[PDB]
């Protein structure tokens, strides 16, 4: 019903938003008397210094912290520092049979991709027939993985293919 | 007298109306702090009017209106004010009323949240039973009766609305061995054990046995039999089946969680 | 000093249980007038009191269990003596139940002979 | 409601006995129980993953430390 | 006469009983209506008053015993005081064992006796099934 | 037509389905099924107005950069390269269709690396003197990049320099280099750094 104040606020185009002060605050401070509605001091520096500057994007850090201790990830030659951010050089040190460490180079944390790249595979897989079967199984599983993810999905599929294709 | 809650709601509503008026007049006492693209904060002004539209919520009180218009001049309260002027110490009565109500609600909440018991275990009367049965019989549409034809145990029968009467044998408490029989009953000369049903009432008896084994408390059989009677009386409708259609199976009856729903749903 | 990360504090977990117990009871009785109006203001206090009570009871039970384990792994002779006492108590309870059942059976034999006497 | 025919050929029989010998271990409960409970505990999780794929990181299957 | 482990168990049972008595006093306070309500003028009123009086006296004695057993457990720190096996949890006695074996044998004998007794009881229940 | 063909190809290619992906025992198709899909696609588009096939070729790229699936992108690139090797799918058309409209400079660095490895493998693409034109577009993608991107994508993005160096070095046996000069003149007007 009181659209008059609405059309008046619409009229309030000029920059001098101080006439409303003299218009309203006299009666407001008269009938309401909280001159200090917040006498608590408020002086904090918003941005002094806050940055990691000493590691990779911590997203993959928090991800890899969840994985099973049977996966041992290390650091490769420095080519995945910030943008690529991942050189998944992992060892499956556990009670199961060991194998060749995967590469699994994923992309920036935006994740418009996954990890499996398999650079050093060309000679690591075709040499051993059993490892060749392992690679075949791992490829067939990865192709059936809809939009696999950085560390969890890739490493899980790799381990399950390695310990399923034993036969 | 739930009208007290309605009047409290009206008080909260009018206080919210006053607060909204104050807030909108205070917001009008300030401009665009930092917009830099458009003073869209003026739309919040319109939003503030919505809170002023909450004044129409106070108009909802007209539905809650006409709560009290009677005689009864303050319900037997005036003793010293309208009576002996020298009797000024009256308000002690109201103080005691408030104290008792506060204690009641406090202990109620305390017992309700004390379900997390901490006692591991306990290690280092037919007249009372009939009286408990008669006291439990005090609810409407729940005509029960007992006869004890055989044994010192209790033989109790219940008939609420239909011919679906149920018998429950008790041992002065924790009445086990339930048997429901829809439309016949006490054949021969006393209660029977036919337990015949339509493949659904037998399921109801299974549910009752499950509840008895479930609602069994370590002591205080009064609360036990009270929960039992409420759980049985909750079957007065048998006409709705949420979480599914009305025909999920032969019949959809299982209110173990204070609400009926479609059967075969655990 | 309280809002910070460090928090030096002692002299608790002994009488603090009784303190927390008596806490949510003075609101019921005190040498102050009690306002004749209340609506869910008591629940906000009783829930906190009850959860603190349960927490401190669990703390005390954990302390007792820790002392139990320490003295058990240190000196299991106490555990052996406790098991012996439990066995003695079980035997005594069994003997008492047997005596009561025998008394009941003898009484029933007597009344059965009396009933058969006709 | 027609049956959505998605067989998936998902079965291990009779190599389920191999999975049984891989672990420490007269009806055939030991295999049918596995084959029913795996789906019984998987379907809720795969449904949660499907509904949660909208927000972020719907990676499924990470066991609790094995 | 150390009875230290039994003492700790008694303290645990005592705090459990304190919690249960708190629950009980709350459950008995919630049902304390107005005196001149219908009929409970003073009889049940004064009855539950004396009941809660005994409750509080017993609870005070229990708090006394709790303080005493806590002081005893504190003073019990004699020899092997640190005992770091708490964080290091793992991952003659012949006469006592023989007495335990004899007790279990007597218990098995009494168990067979109770089995015969309950067999006779089931038989009597069967007879009553034939009753009129 | 083209829309139905793309729908059929997507329904055939998208064989990945995580149906009860729990660690159950529910029980190299990457080569035989790939050839089967390639043969089905060739038999479909063989009689589907091949005159506009090149347009549909660009439509193929619509599905190329759709999924992220780096292993699947590599597999798709390999199978389409093999299909080109069967005489069908002329290479110039498919490379021209794939290079543009999906460059995504640094947006898909993995897709960039795989696409450049593919075009390097298919850099044969024998045609008339109108081949170096594609090189122009390549340089365009190198132009939309300041050399201050990231220390990680250095050898990853180096596939561009690798393929261009291969092109210009094998120009002794690949294509006349003076045409390459007159093509790169579109980048520099006789000295432009």
């Amino acid at each position: 019903q009181p659209l008059l104040d609405a059309v008046l606020a619409n009229i309030r185009s000029p920059v001098f938003n101080h006439s409303l002060y003299r218009t309203f605050v006299p009666a407001m401070m008269a009938i309401h008397g909280p001159p200090i509605v917040s006498p608590v001091v408020c002086s904090r520096k918003r941005r002094f210094e806050e940055d990691e500057r000493q590691s990779i994007p911590n997203v993959l850090q928090g991800e890899v912290a969840r994985l099973d201790p049977k996966f041992l990830v290390n650091l490769d030659p420095s080519h995945c520092s910030n943008n690529g951010t991942v050189h998944l050089i992992c060892k499956l040190d556990d009670k199961d049979l060991p194998s060749v460490p995967p590469l699994e180079l994923s992309v920036p944390a935006d994740y418009p991709a996954q990890s499996p790249m398999w650079i050093d595979r060309q000679w690591q897989y075709d040499a051993n027939p059993f490892l060749q079967s392992v690679h075949r199984c791992m490829t067939s599983r990865l192709l059936q993985l809809p939009d696999k993810h950085s560390v969890t999905a890739l490493l899980n599929t790799w381990a399950q293919s390695i310990h399923q294709a034993c036969l | 007298g739930v009208n007290l809650e309605a009047f409290s709601q009206a008080i909260s509503a009018i206080q919210a109306l006053r607060s909204s008026v104050s807030r909108v007049f205070d917001c009008l006492k300030d401009g665009m702090r930092n917009k830099e693209t458009l003073e869209g904060r003026e739309k919040a002004f319109i939003a503030n009017f919505q809170d002023n539209l909450h004044s129409v919520n106070r108009d909802l009180n007209e539905l809650e209106r006409l709560s009290n218009l009677v005689g009864k001049p303050s319900e037997n309260h005036p003793l010293h004010n309208s009576g002996l002027l020298s009797l000024d110490p009256y308000s002690q009565l109201l103080q005691a009323y408030k104290w008792s109500n506060k204690l009641q609600y406090h202990a109620g909440l305390a017992s309700g949240l004390l379900n997390q018991q901490s006692l591991k275990r306990s290690a280092n009367p037919q007249y009372v039973d009939d009286v408990i049965s008669r006291i439990d019989r005090m609810f409407p549409e729940m005509s029960i009766h007992l006869s004890r034809p055989n044994g010192t145990s209790a033989m109790l029968l219940v008939t609420l609305g239909k011919v679906l009467k149920v018998i429950v044998v008790m041992r002065s408490l924790f009445i086990d061995r339930t048997i429901v029989k829809g439309y016949n009953t006490e054949d021969g000369k006393l209660d029977i054990w036919s337990k015949s049903s339509y493949q659904v009432f037998q399921k109801v008896t299974d549910h009752a046995t499950t509840a008895l084994l479930h609602y069994q408390l370590p002591q205080m059989p009064d609360v036990v039999v009270r929960s039992f009677m409420t759980w049985l009386r909750s079957y007065i409708k048998l006409f709705q089946a949420p979480c599914q259609r009305c025909g999920k199976f032969l019949q959809d009856g299982l209110p173990p969680t204070w609400r009926d729903f479609r059967t075969l749903e655990a | 000093a309280a809002p910070g990360a460090p928090r030096p504090s002692n002299s608790t977990l002994v009488d603090e249980l009784e303190s927390s117990f008596e806490a949510c009871f003075a609101s019921l009785v005190s040498q102050d007038y009690v306002n004749g109006t209340d609506q869910e203001e008591i629940r906000t206090g009783v829930d906190q009191c009850i959860q603190k009570f349960l927490d401190i009871a669990r703390q005390t039970e954990c302390f007792f269990l820790q002392k139990r384990l320490q003295l058990s792994v240190q000196k299991p002779d106490q555990v052996i003596k406790e098991d012996v006492s439990e066995l003695r108590s079980e035997l005594q309870r069994k003997d008492a139940l047997v005596q009561k059942h025998l008394t009941k059976l003898r009484h029933w034999q007597q009344v059965l002979e009396d009933i058969n006497v006709q | 409601s027609p049956v959505m025919a998605l067989l998936l050929q998902q079965f291990k029989d009779n190599i389920q006995d191999l999975m049984s010998y891989t672990k420490t271990g007269c009806a055939f409960n030991k295999v049918l129980a596995h084959f029913v409970a795996m789906c019984d505990t998987n379907m809720p999780f795969v449904g949660l993953r499907l509904e949660l794929s909208n927000l972020e990181i719907p990676h499924q299957g990470v066991q609790v430390e094995g | 006469e150390v009875n230290t482990a039994t003492l700790c168990r008694i303290g645990q049972e005592t705090v459990q009983d304190i919690v249960y008595r708190t629950m009980e006093i709350f459950q008995l306070l919630r049902n304390m209506q107005l005196p001149n309500g219908v009929t409970y003028h003073t009889g049940t009123y004064q009855d539950r008053l004396t009941k809660l009086q005994d409750h509080l006296r017993q609870l005070s004695i229990l708090f006394r015993k709790l303080r005493l057993v806590y002081d005893k457990c504190n003073e019990n720190c004699g020899g092997m005081d640190p005992i770091p096996v708490e964080q290091l949890i793992p991952y003659e006695r012949r006469e006592i064992v023989e007495v335990n074996k004899k007790l279990k044998q007597k218990n098995q004998q009494l168990k067979q006796i109770m089995d015969q007794l309950r067999n006779l009881i089931w038989d009597i229940n069967a007879m009553l099934a034939m009753r009129n | 037509m083209e829309t139905q063909l793309q729908s059929i190809f997507e329904e055939v290619v998208k064989t990945e389905i995580i149906e009860e992906a729990f660690p159950g025992m529910f029980m190299e198709d990457e080569k035989t099924k790939l050839i089967s899909c390639l043969a089905a696609f060739r038999q479909f588009w063989s009689g589907l107005s091949q005159e506009s096939h090149e347009q549909c070729v660009q439509w193929i790229v619509k599905f190329i950069h759709g999924q992220h699936s780096p292993k699947r992108i590599s597999f798709l690139y390999d199978c389409l390269a093999m299909a080109v090797e069967t005489g069908l799918l002329p290479p110039r058309m498919v490379c021209e269709s794939l290079i543009n409209s999906d460059s995504l400079e640094w947006e898909r660095t993995q897709l960039w690396a795989l696409t450049f490895k593919l075009v390097r493998k298919i850099i044969g693409g024998v045609d008339y003197k109108g081949v170096r034109d594609l090189l122009k577009a390549i340089l365009e993608k190198i132009l939309t990049i300041p050399n201050t991107v990231s220390s990680a994508v250095v050898q990853q993005l180096l596939a561009a320099r690798e393929v261009i160096a291969y092109i210009l070095e094998r120009n002794a046996c690949l294509l006349p280099a003076y045409f390459a000069v007159t093509e790169i003149r579109k980048l520099y007007p006789e000295g432009k750094l």
